[PDB]
């Protein structure tokens, strides 16, 4: 029954440091700079996850700066932060104390995949819609997450509430200022990142979200491979060889390379026959070579695949209310305010 | 697979 106290700064609101006490620590995962712990805050009994990141003594940490600015129901909340020692001798670590969420979209997907069963489509709609809302929100600040994948989609399995996490790659993108191409994880990388582009946009997150959607509909990742060349072969087998015009929209240094010559596979044959046609249609507007031809997150939210979510009588299969879906702010709608007519139905 | 957490109510793999 050990109680630990530390002085920490709240993640939002007052900059005043406070004493915070926690107990019941236990290891739950592994981070790039140290183990990840669960703990229970003494004042409230709420569970948190504490993760460590290396403090750069010359630049303030981008993930902290981003997570202090965000406040959205589909983004994991930063409760507190503080500094400590850690795994490497002589180093200072930033500790981010996050609201704990016990499951992920990846766990649910693997659960159904291993059972050889299709994830019910109502859950596919709920998860993807919430993911697109979180993207609309961060993209409205200019922030690109750069590492969208199912393991970074936290899930409360009972309430179906999804929260995007892991902003350790996120960056405010600025047109004309280059960015590293080596972000985003295997299976989920947009083709212009596979091609090494340094001038990409937030539409890389929309490609990754289309990969998540396809994976939930297929029961396995749609573009697997351990090397970019294997991944690209899977992409070309579906989308067909990219044209020179398309390659120039991704990375013009690649226009003249020799690529496998394959005709596009029909989108209706990519998925199993009973896949709902609106889900296929949505996927085809997300997994597009040309980055500017991909839907924006708000446009994806307004897509007819999500119309069931806007029906007054929709419930979860377990009889519960749907989670919050229509509490858009001005900030979140700012890329295109009058999608609100679709987005906020009359009963909301 | 490659999981975020050590444990899950959905099983192990
Ligand atoms: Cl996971």
């Amino acid at each position: 029954s050990k109680v630990t106290t530390v002085v920490a700064t709240p993640g939002q609101g007052p900059d005043r440091p406070q004493e915070v006490s926690y107990t019941d620590t236990k290891v739950i995962g592994n981070g790039s700079f140290g183990v990840v712990y669960q703990a229970k805050l003494c004042d409230s009994g709420e569970l948190v996850a504490i993760k460590k990141v290396l403090q750069d003594k010359r630049f303030k940490n981008r993930e902290l700066q981003i997570m202090r600015k965000l406040d959205h129901c589909n983004i994991v909340r930063l409760r507190y932060f503080f500094y400590s020692s850690g795994e490497k001798k002589d180093e200072v670590y930033l500790n981010l104390v996050l609201d704990y969420v016990p499951e992920t979209v990846y766990r649910v997907a693997r659960h159904y995949s291993r059972a050889k069963q299709t994830l019910p489509v109502i859950y596919v709609k709920l998860y993807m819609y919430q993911l697109f809302r979180s993207l609309a929100y961060i993209h409205s600040f200019g922030i690109c997450h750069r590492d969208i994948k199912p393991q970074n989609l936290l899930l409360d399995p009972d309430t179906a509430v999804l929260k995007l996490c892991d902003f350790g790659s996120a960056k405010q993108l600025v047109r004309g200022e280059p960015n590293v191409s080596y972000i985003c994880s295997r299976y989920y990388r947009a083709p212009e990142l596979i091609f090494g582009a340094t001038d990409y946009t937030s539409s890389i997150d929309v490609w990754s979200a289309g990969c998540v959607l396809a994976e939930l509909l297929l029961g396995q990742p749609i573009f697997p491979g351990d090397s970019g060349v294997d991944q690209l072969v899977e992409i070309i087998k579906v989308l067909g060889t990219p044209t020179r015009e398309q390659i120039r929209e991704m990375n013009p240094n690649y226009t003249e390379f020799k690529f496998p010559q394959i005709k596009a596979h029909p989108w209706t044959k990519v998925f199993r026959p009973r896949t709902p046609p609106e889900a296929i249609a949505l996927c085809s507007r997300l997994l597009e070579y040309t980055p500017t031809a991909r839907l924006t997150p708000l446009e994806a939210c307004a897509h007819s695949f999500f119309d069931e979510l806007r029906d007054p009588n929709v419930k979860l299969p377990n009889g519960r209310d749907t989670p919050a879906l229509f509490n858009f702010t001005t900030q979140e709608l700012s890329s295109n305010p009058p999608l609100a007519t679709i987005l906020i139905p009359p009963h909301a | 697979x490659d999981f975020r957490f050590f444990y899950s109510r959905y099983g192990a793999c």
